[PDB]
């Protein structure tokens, strides 16, 4: 599985430290009719400053 | 082409006709006020030549233009303030109303109304 | 009804023609890049995010 | 272009006669199409989105 979060689409005079950032996790066996789970922070770890869309 | 775009279907249409109605009628004043020679109050024998068949057809056309798009007894009422109040080029106004008693729907009434007030 | 559409339309183009001389001002370095520019934007934003798109 | 469309849709005894004819014609209209005014309050829609994505970005500064 291969997860992305971009936090933003717009493209600045300055370049942000994170246009996104992308997780991926192997996906085994997984069977029919099971379920995996996954949680990821979105949230804010600067400023305390979310902009929103935030896309998945 | 003056009076055929001052005829306000292609204009009228657009412009919401609060301020447009106002234009008319500072544009009616305008015609009466402006140039008033022949001022002589002898000017009796020119109602026969004001008469509305001599009378130019374009200027015909306009009365009747400022006739549809304005009202009956609001132009009677400014006019009589107008007549009341300042001086006058004779040959426009006689020929306008000459122009106005048959042009609206049987307004000979109303304008002996304010004739007998004055 | 149209009496309505037209008082939309008025009150749009004086704001169109404000923030238009603002954007001249700014092509110039007429007002220089300060601050007040910002605000009067959006204020012009503040202006009109009130009834935006009342939807018929 | 949305009020410039709409005002183009809202377009879309002799004496007497003439003034009732005249009249008529300036009989105004008072009506417009709905469709139209939603295909454009979409277009409307879409550009409101930019505009409030960059106010956000600049009221944070």
């Amino acid at each position: 599985l291969c997860i992305q979060v971009l936090t933003s689409s717009c493209a600045l005079d300055l370049d942000s430290a994170c246009s996104a950032i992308t997780y991926t996790i192997p996906v085994d066996q997984l069977g029919p009719g099971a379920r995996r789970e996954v949680t990821l922070p979105l949230g804010p770890g600067e400023n305390g400053g979310l902009d929103l869309p935030v896309t998945v | 082409c003056w009076f055929g775009v001052f005829s306000g279907h292609t204009l009228g249409s657009v412009i919401s006709t609060d301020p447009l109605k106002r234009f008319f009628s500072h544009t009616l004043t305008q015609i009466l006020t402006h140039s008033p020679v022949l001022k002589a109050s002898d000017a009796v024998q020119m109602q026969r030549e004001w008469s509305f068949a001599r009378t130019h057809p374009l200027l015909t056309s306009l009365y009747r233009r400022l006739f549809v798009m304005l009202s009956a007894e609001e132009l009677v009422g400014h006019l009589q303030e107008v007549l009341e109040t300042q001086e006058v080029h004779w040959q426009r106004v006689l020929s306008f109303v000459s122009a106005l008693v048959v042009c609206f729907p049987e307004a000979q009434q109303l304008l002996e109304d304010w004739v007998a007030r004055l | 009804r149209v009496q309505y559409l037209r008082q939309i339309h008025a009150n749009h183009e004086t704001l169109l023609r404000e923030v238009q001389t603002l954007r001249d001002r700014l092509c110039t370095e007429d007002e220089a890049s300060s601050c007040a520019t910002a605000q009067r934007l959006l204020q012009v934003y503040r202006q009109l995010r009130h009834p935006s798109l009342i939807l018929l | 272009s949305l009020s410039s469309a709409i005002a183009k849709h809202e377009s879309n005894p002799y004496r007497k006669e003439l003034q009732r004819e005249k009249k008529k014609m300036l009989q105004t209209n008072l009506k417009v199409s709905g469709a139209l005014y939603r295909e454009i309050t979409l277009k409307v829609a879409e550009v409101q989105l930019k505009s409030d994505f960059a106010a956000q970005k600049l009221s944070n500064l």
